[PDB]
């Protein structure tokens, strides 16, 4: 989850700089926050199906992500690792005729989570393993402070881009899931939705699509563009400015939390006046619910073990930070 | 059994003038900061002994409470009817050399009932205990155990605190200010002795440091007041 | 949640005496457990050898002053002692622990380099 | 809405000839493609100041404190005017009918705390509005309302 | 008005119809009991489960044959660094150092001085490319396009040491993925 | 000849050639920097033993390829523009007085320019 | 001040006596940096030229706000130092 | 024109919702055929 | 696309020495038109039939027999 | 407010004939005229010796490279204090040229 | 050529995507094992911190030869964006011995197996039962 996590610093600088997005750089950043949360949970779900033992669906959206990966890497360079998502607005904007590919997958995409749901959803197999397994009360659940998937698996119809909009997500409509029984099976339900309501934003995002700006048109926060870096001297003065230096944030503290694919993502953030950050604190979703491992495993056999990790939706990468 | 079409040759719309609205952003927060300035008094008002002052930045409020007052004013803020904050999400910490208690642990609540967020700052020196939240909160067992590891402060009333980020038997404490940021030691395999063995940092590349040429002039002035007029003399 | 193997509760203790009697018996659990420490890293130094390097950790820092820093010296001790009983540490890191260790005049250090 | 949509509607390989007939005689579901994009058009071009100032008008930072906290009580507001100065004196002797305009809201009653977005607001949808799962399965779906 | 009288809120007002109605129980379920038992014993799902299954054995597989066939490739890939040269022969790059500044993870080692003729230039310039992140912000901070990222990947080498990119290292990819960068630069040109 | 390897020059006495590996470019031999360090100093190294000298990048020196192309003209004008030479994609545009009476470079490309009086005086 | 505070910031042994802090002010506020060793703080290494460096506080420098505040820390980690006076 | 735009129309919708269809005959009919394949098998082993 | 009909076809217009080429490091008999060789020797081919998956539309011939790079 | 427009107005003019020669200027990266064209300003729009390397090009002028020698100094052997003066890189040093970045030392 | 998953950071998710229908470097014989008996090579992908490089020896001195280690990324190469980091190692190689390094940040799906082609042609350029003839 990439343009996720790059999403929460960038609101927490634009909070402090107090400078806000222009409309068609807030909707790049919901497209591509829910193409990434499709990547992301198929990197959770099918993991944890192929965890408990079945190889094929894992293979069948891997592809996908083979695919959705091309449009990380048509709009930003890298694969994977996208430094796209910057403190005011994107990196550069949308190639040409992405719509068009974007749309199309999505066309083609729509089978592929009724083939997922063939061979998990209604197997007796895949219900044994998860069914009852990791039993968490939606009261114990906020003891615990979880969020995401596993605080709707619990029954607690809450959710982080409804509570504080942010980047058009206000502008687009969408079903959030909500669970009754707190077990893995339910979480699987739920990521489930939510693969088919981020593909019913992304058709919203596609069709909304405003055009202008895609990134804040004040040369201290963002770099001008090439043919007037070199024709203005005013354009100049900034791009050595901005790479040599950097803006400064005024000072203040801010504390931003977004709905990242595995929870609840949050970074607290100093702001010295410096053009460096005092302190940045992450808040990772799989921090959190790793801790309450002994509160969930308690009792359950060591294959439980493994259901109840897949369901977690562990990156170590990110609980570590 | 009809041709698809060819999205490329679809007719398009063209645009040519923008006018992208420039307006201060902070105009939206204004009733927030209205309602988040009565909430704070409020609780001053239910807690006059514990909750020293508070602040307001945008759409977020601050308590600020001694060591002494925290499982106090942390226990009104998730039991209180009026302030349903149940779920702690975030146990932080930042470490300010000047001031003597220099460390500032931090508390984000968040309350899925009236929908909304609290930020109890209680400071803490290297050696004055702060109680655990763990009685309130058990989500705050591994947020405590980081914030030990990477600052050494010391949490009174945590049911097991021990290094949970840093390695086993790493000295000192990282992410205070006095402590390099490439770290005292580094590893590596001595045929010799057939095991993997600490060392004395060498580095072949110094760090650069490139704040020399920072900013010498101000940045940044006072800013455009947005108090709501009801929380004025 | 249940805590693991030999957990304390982290208490900050206002008393000079009873921190006194805290240590004391501290000292005997380490080396109650010395033949274990032998066998479950393997260490290449007897049980004797051990207790000898372990009364040399002790003895050295027994002088300190400080209630609030007695607390922290008492508080990371056990932690010490916690991820060495539960076998936490790697075999490399015990073995590098106890193979740690005159110097020499300003001739000598003036001509190598010194510091 | 995402209702079923036939296999000729999707960006996707087909099947040409009497094996199109043979496809929907076998597989369960008809209107599903093979997923293979389309050669022939998916990617087939390769991509080959004070006025607009707001940073410097960021919001103050300002604190509150008991000495201050007291003022707004006793002296009023800077809109309905009306050292250390300790708090918890003030409250042991003031008037209450103060009390019940400033420190409280609507007669008494305490503030609930501040939503960050009123407008969410749920209400509970059925299968045939969303097409999700059957009522059986563990899960209930949630809109905006 | 709101329900701050009573301490309560429309946000805390949970949707009509937001409690669970009675659960079943065996005599309430509408399959009868030998209809349950034929989809039980007989493998129902199951063997729907293997017939999906089987119709993606009918199915173009999505594998290319690499080497002999690649994978595709945008214009602002970002691969190997280059040092990039004007037509006329002589280098873009000026030593700004805003090379050294921008790099995040401290890769780029400049060392500069007065040419023979004057001009400036720099006579040493290394990449660790062991230490590079393959951010991109060589090719952004340029003011001259002197270093850009190639579109290739396919570099590896036996021992570590060949990885550290001197000047003439540098300068080398430069002219032999010349060609490549014009596609490269000619295709981002309006975006830019 | 151990004497032009490893000092800077304007220029070289003796004429290059591509196929000498010792020299420090094959358009070449002196450096064009005081400091930068001779190519047959280098070679001498200890991983140069059983390395190859042949497939060793050696790039055509800059400062030649320069000085091979033809000054550029003005003509009743003592301003000269120049941006790269390539469109957009090029340095920024600057602009070269031509008071003096010689050529003088550019800031980027190091093209040198010229007036039309002084074109018989400057190529002297 | 008089808080033996070295034993628990888990610091080496050659910071309270080998090291040497300069409490500077380079134009509203002090800052806190440590002298250079006597050798091996930069040697030039034969392989690339990169500036290698054995000292591990070369890198670091403390921004303070006040005099006292500064002298208050130095005095609280057991640190040597000295107070460089601004000219006037 | 010069950018990346939908068109005025936009695009056909994409099918998003729980697409599932269920097959096969009902469980009774299968029931029916294990019992007919029983009842004629014991009878051909009953013949041989 | 994966089907012996289009194996046999390729198989065909090729000849035997150039698929038998295909059939050492390809393991797949592939035939295009061929778009030209570069300077070190490879040639690059196109391929023409409506049946190959969408990224296998562009392939190469190395020079060697036995190891590609 | 009005009193902004005086700062627009005069970083302005100070930057219309003046170079683009940021990256190629000796001291770039600590001139008082970008530091002074960012925060206060708006954002979009021969030889004298073998020591100071002088380009009148990049000047705004003020003559504070003519005041101080009149004043203090008056084959000068204080003549290379003017490097030091002049806030523009109109007159950098010419044995430092080239060689090295504010930010770096 | 079964490497093991000893996947450890970001660069993990090229290694997996090798797997995928798209590559199948089971169509090259490469088969995953998990424990080190069962596997020939060592793909260290990812950063290798200090708590780890201990572990990762033990890892590695259990693979029965021949044996071959291949570093993929930044991190697990020369250090990577955590070089300067109080608790990252600065190269695997001052751990295990490498036969190959794969540069990237993340090195591309074809980066990786670019890489594994170099070692294979370096495994059959292996002369051990000529050196016992020629050189012993
Ligand atoms: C390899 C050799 C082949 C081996 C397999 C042979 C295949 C044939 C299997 C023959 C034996 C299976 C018996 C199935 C016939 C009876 C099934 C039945 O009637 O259901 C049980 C019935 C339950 O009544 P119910 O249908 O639930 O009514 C309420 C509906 N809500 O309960 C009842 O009330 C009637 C029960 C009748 C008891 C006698 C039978
Ligand atoms: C019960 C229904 C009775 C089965 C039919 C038996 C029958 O009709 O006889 C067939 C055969 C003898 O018939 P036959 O008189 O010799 O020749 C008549 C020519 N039209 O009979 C035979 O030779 C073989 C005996 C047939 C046994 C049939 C067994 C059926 C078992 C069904 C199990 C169902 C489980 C539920
Ligand atoms: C007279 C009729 C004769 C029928 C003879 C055949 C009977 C076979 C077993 C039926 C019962 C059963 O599979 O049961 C399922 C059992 C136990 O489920 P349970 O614990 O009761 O949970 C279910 C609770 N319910 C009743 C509420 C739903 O677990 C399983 O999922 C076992 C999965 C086995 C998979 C084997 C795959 C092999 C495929 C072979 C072809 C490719
Ligand atoms: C010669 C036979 C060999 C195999 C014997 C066992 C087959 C399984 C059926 C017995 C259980 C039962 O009764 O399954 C009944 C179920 C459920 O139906 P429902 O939910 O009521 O349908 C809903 C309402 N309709 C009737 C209007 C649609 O049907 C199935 O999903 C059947 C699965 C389809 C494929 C089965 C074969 C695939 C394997 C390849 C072999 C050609
Ligand atoms: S690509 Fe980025 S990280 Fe890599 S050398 Fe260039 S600036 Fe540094
Ligand atoms: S930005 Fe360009 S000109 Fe400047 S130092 Fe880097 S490569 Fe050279
Ligand atoms: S003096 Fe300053 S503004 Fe003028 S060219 Fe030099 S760096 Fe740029
Ligand atoms: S001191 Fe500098 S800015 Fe002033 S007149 Fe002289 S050259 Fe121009
Ligand atoms: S090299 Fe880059 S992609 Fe690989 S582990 Fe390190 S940071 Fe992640
Ligand atoms: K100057
Ligand atoms: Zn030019």
């Amino acid at each position: 989850s990439m343009m996720t996590n790059e999403q929460v610093f960038s609101l927490a600088v634009e909070k402090l700089l107090n400078l806000e997005v222009p409309e068609r750089g807030q909707y790049i950043r919901t497209l591509f926050g829910e193409i990434t949360r499709v990547l992301n949970h198929l990197m959770s779900v099918l993991s944890h199906a192929m965890d408990v033992g079945a190889l094929t669906p894992f293979l069948w959206g891997f592809e996908e992500r083979e695919k959705l990966m091309e449009f990380y890497e048509r709009v930003s360079g890298a694969r994977l690792h996208s430094a796209y998502v910057r403190p005011g607005g994107v990196s550069q904007d949308l190639p040409a005729g992405l719509l068009d590919d974007i749309y199309m997958w999505a066309t083609q995409f729509g089978d592929r989570l009724d083939e997922t749901e063939e061979l998990l959803t209604d197997s007796r197999i895949w219900k044994q393993r998860t069914i009852g397994i990791g039993e968490v009360t939606a009261e114990d659940a906020l003891n615990y402070g979880l969020s995401g998937v596993m605080l709707r698996g619990s029954g607690v119809p809450f959710d982080i881009r409804k509570s504080q909009p942010y980047d058009a997500y206000d502008k687009v409509d969408f079903d959030i899931a909500v669970g009754t029984k707190g077990d893995c099976y339910d979480r699987y339900l739920i990521r489930m939705t939510e693969f088919r309501q981020s593909l019913r934003i992304i058709e919203q995002c596609c069709n909304q699509m405003p055009p202008g700006p895609v990134k804040v048109e004040d040369f201290k926060v963002a770099p001008p563009p090439r043919a007037l870096m070199k024709e203005d001297m005013e354009a100049l003065i900034h791009h050595f400015l901005l790479y040599t230096k950097g803006y400064a944030v005024p000072a203040g503290e801010t504390y931003t939390a977004i709905e990242a694919p595995k929870g609840e993502m949050a970074v607290y953030v100093v702001s010295d006046g410096s053009e460096r950050p005092y302190r940045c604190k992450i808040r990772a979703p799989g921090f959190a619910h790793l801790g309450a491992f002994d509160h969930i495993a308690r009792g359950h056999f060591l294959p439980d073990a493994v259901a109840i990790i897949g369901t977690m939706d562990l990156v170590f990468g990110e609980v570590d930070r | 059994e009809e041709p698809l079409p060819v999205l490329r040759d679809l007719p398009r719309p063209e645009y040519g003038e923008l006018h992208a609205p420039v307006y201060n952003p902070a105009e939206k927060y204004k009733e927030q900061i209205e309602e988040l300035h009565k909430f704070g008094r409020y609780i001053m008002g239910c807690l006059p002994k514990f909750v020293q002052q508070f602040s307001v930045w945008k759409d977020e409020l601050v308590i600020y409470v001694a060591p002494s007052a925290l499982t106090q004013v942390a226990t009104f803020l998730k039991d209180h009817t009026s302030a349903q904050f149940k779920a702690c999400m975030d146990v932080t910490a930042a470490d300010y050399p000047t001031r003597t208690n220099r460390f500032d642990v931090v508390y984000n609540l968040l309350s899925v009932r009236h929908n909304s967020r609290i930020r109890i700052k209680t400071y803490a020196s290297e050696v004055s205990p702060v109680p655990s939240v763990v009685p309130l909160f058990q989500g705050a067992n591994w947020f405590e155990r980081e914030t030990y590891d990477l600052f050494g402060i010391f949490f009174e009333g945590h049911p097991d605190l021990r290094r949970i980020m840093t390695d086993y038997g790493f000295q000192g404490h990282p992410l205070r200010k006095d402590f390099p940021t490439t770290g005292y030691t580094e590893v590596r395999y001595d045929a010799e002795k057939r095991r993997v063995v600490y060392e004395p940092l060498e580095l072949t590349q110094a760090w650069r440091n490139f704040t020399v040429g920072s900013s010498v002039w101000e940045q940044v002035g006072d800013g455009k007041d947005f108090t709501p007029e009801s929380f004025k003399l | 949640t249940n805590p693991t193997a030999f957990a304390q509760t982290t208490r900050y203790v206002k008393d000079s005496t009873e921190m006194r009697t805290l240590v004391l018996n501290l000292y005997r659990r380490y080396l109650r457990h010395s033949r274990g420490f032998v066998n479950n890293y393997n260490l290449d130094i007897p049980a004797s050898q051990v207790r000898t390097k372990i009364r040399q950790e002790f003895e050295r820092q027994r002088f300190v002053k400080d209630l609030p820093l007695k607390n922290v010296l008492y508080m990371k001790a056990q932690m010490e002692f916690q991820e060495l009983v539960n076998f936490w540490k790697q075999q490399c890191h015990v073995m590098q622990y106890f193979e740690s260790i005159k110097g020499d005049s300003f001739v000598q250090k003036f001509l190598k380099g010194a510091q | 809405s995402g209702g079923p949509v036939p296999v000729f509607k999707k960006y996707t390989t087909g099947s040409k000839g009497i094996w199109e007939k043979i496809r929907q005689l076998l597989t369960l579901v008809p209107n599903r493609s093979t997923g293979n994009p389309l050669v022939k058009n998916y990617r087939v071009p390769p991509p080959g100041y004070y006025d607009r100032d707001h940073r410097r008008n960021y919001p103050r930072l300002v604190a509150f404190d008991q000495t201050k906290v007291s003022g707004l009580l006793t002296l009023g507001s800077a809109q309905n005017p009306r050292q250390s100065v300790s708090l918890s004196s003030t409250l042991a002797t003031i008037d209450p009918k103060v009390v019940k305009s400033e420190l409280l809201a609507e007669g008494g009653s305490p503030v609930v705390a501040p939503s960050l977005n009123k407008k969410m607001k749920f209400r509970l949808t059925e299968e045939s509005e969303h097409g999700m799962y059957p009522e059986d399965y563990p899960i209930r779906i949630f809109a905006q309302n | 008005p709101t329900l701050a009288l009573t301490s309560g809120s429309i946000q805390g007002t949970h949707p009509e119809g937001f409690r669970l109605p009675r659960p079943k129980t065996w005599e309430e379920s509408s399959e009868s009991a030998l209809s349950k038992a034929t989809k039980w014993y007989l493998l129902s799902e199951i063997f729907r489960g293997l017939y999906i299954t089987l119709e993606m054995y009918f199915r173009a597989p999505y594998t290319i044959y690499y080497p002999f066939e690649k994978g595709p490739v945008s214009p602002r890939f970002r691969g190997e660094h280059a040092l990039r040269r004007y037509p006329s022969g002589e280098e873009r790059c000026i030593a700004c150092k805003l090379c050294e500044a921008v790099c995040p993870a401290q890769a780029i080692t400049i060392e500069a001085e007065e040419r023979i003729d004057g001009s400036r230039r720099t006579y040493k310039y290394d990449i660790d490319m062991t230490k590079c992140i393959y951010c991109g912000y060589c090719q952004e901070s340029c003011p001259v396009d002197a270093i850009v990222e190639t579109p290739n990947v396919e570099y590896a080498t036996e021992t570590r040491e060949e990885l550290l990119y001197n000047k003439e290292k540098l300068l080398a990819n430069g002219d032999k993925w010349e060609q490549e960068i014009q596609y490269a630069l000619d295709a981002d040109a309006p975006y830019r | 000849s151990t004497k032009e390897l490893t000092t800077a020059r304007i220029k070289d006495i003796s004429k290059p050639d591509e196929n000498n590996l010792q020299q420090q470019a094959p358009n070449r031999i002196s450096p064009w920097s005081k400091s930068q360090k001779p190519r047959a100093e280098a070679q001498d190294n200890v991983r140069f033993a059983v390395k190859d000298l042949a497939k060793q990048p050696r790039p055509y020196a800059a400062i030649d390829l320069i000085y091979k192309q033809p000054i550029r003209y003005i003509e009743h004008d003592n301003v000269a523009v120049c941006d790269g030479n390539g469109g957009a994609q090029g340095h920024p545009k600057v602009y070269i007085n031509l008071d003096q009476n010689k050529a003088i470079p550019c800031g980027y490309c190091g093209l040198r320019f010229a007036q039309a009086a002084f074109k018989e005086d400057i190529e002297s | 001040t008089d808080l033996a505070k070295e034993l628990v910031s888990g610091a080496p042994k050659e910071l309270i006596t080998e090291r040497v802090a300069r409490i500077y002010q380079e134009t509203e506020t002090w800052k806190i940096d440590w002298d250079i060793l006597n050798k091996g703080n930069r040697w030039e290494n034969d392989l690339m030229g990169y500036q290698s460096s054995s000292d591990y506080m070369q890198g670091t420098i403390l921004k303070f706000d006040t005099r006292e505040g500064a002298i208050r820390f130095a005095k609280g980690q057991g640190w040597d130092y000295y107070i460089q006076e601004p000219k006037v | 024109a010069t950018q990346d735009l939908p068109p005025i129309s936009g695009y056909a919708p994409i099918q998003w919702k729980r697409n599932l269809p269920s097959r096969g005959f009902r469980p009774v009919i299968w029931f029916l055929g294990l019992c007919t394949a029983t009842g004629y098998g014991f009878y051909q082993i009953s013949l041989a | 696309s994966s089907s012996i009909q289009r194996t046999l076809r390729n198989l065909w217009k090729n000849g035997f020495k150039k698929s038998f080429k295909q059939l050492q490091g390809y393991n797949d008999i592939k035939s295009g038109r061929l778009v030209g060789t570069d300077s070190f020797g490879n040639k690059f081919y196109e391929v023409d039939d409506p049946v190959e998956i969408h990224m296998r539309t562009r392939f190469v011939e190395y020079t060697g027999f036995w190891r590609q790079d | 407010p009005k009193i902004k427009k005086a700062r627009e107005g005069v970083t302005e003019m100070l930057l219309e004939n003046h170079p683009l020669d940021c990256p190629v200027c000796d001291q770039g990266g600590e001139c008082d005229l970008q530091e002074q064209s960012l925060r206060y300003g708006s954002d979009r729009g021969k030889a004298i010796g073998p020591l100071i390397k002088t380009s009148m090009n990049r000047c705004i002028h003020c003559t504070r490279c003519v005041r101080f020698l009149n004043d203090v100094a008056g084959n000068s052997e204080l003549s290379a204090n003017v490097i030091d003066l002049c806030p523009v890189g109109a007159l950098t040093s010419k044995p430092y040229a080239f060689r090295a970045r504010p930010w770096e030392l | 050529f079964w490497p093991m998953t000893f996947g450890l950071a970001c660069c993990a998710v090229e290694m997996m995507h090798v797997s995928a229908p798209r590559y199948d470097q089971d169509r090259l014989g490469i088969i995953f094992r998990a424990s080190p008996r069962q596997s020939d090579i060592m793909i260290v992908a990812g950063t290798v911190t200090n708590k780890m490089a201990p572990a990762l020896r033990q890892v590695y001195d259990q693979m029965p030869y021949p044996r071959w280690v291949i570093s993929m990324g930044s991190c697990a190469n020369g250090g990577g964006y955590y070089h300067y980091s109080y608790s990252v190692v600065r190269g695997v190689d001052r751990i295990v011995p490498v036969d190959i390094y794969v540069p990237g940040c993340p090195p591309t799906s074809e980066a990786l197996m670019y890489g594994v082609f170099q070692l294979q042609k370096k495994m059959m350029d292996g002369q051990t039962h000529r050196m016992w003839y020629r050189s012993y």
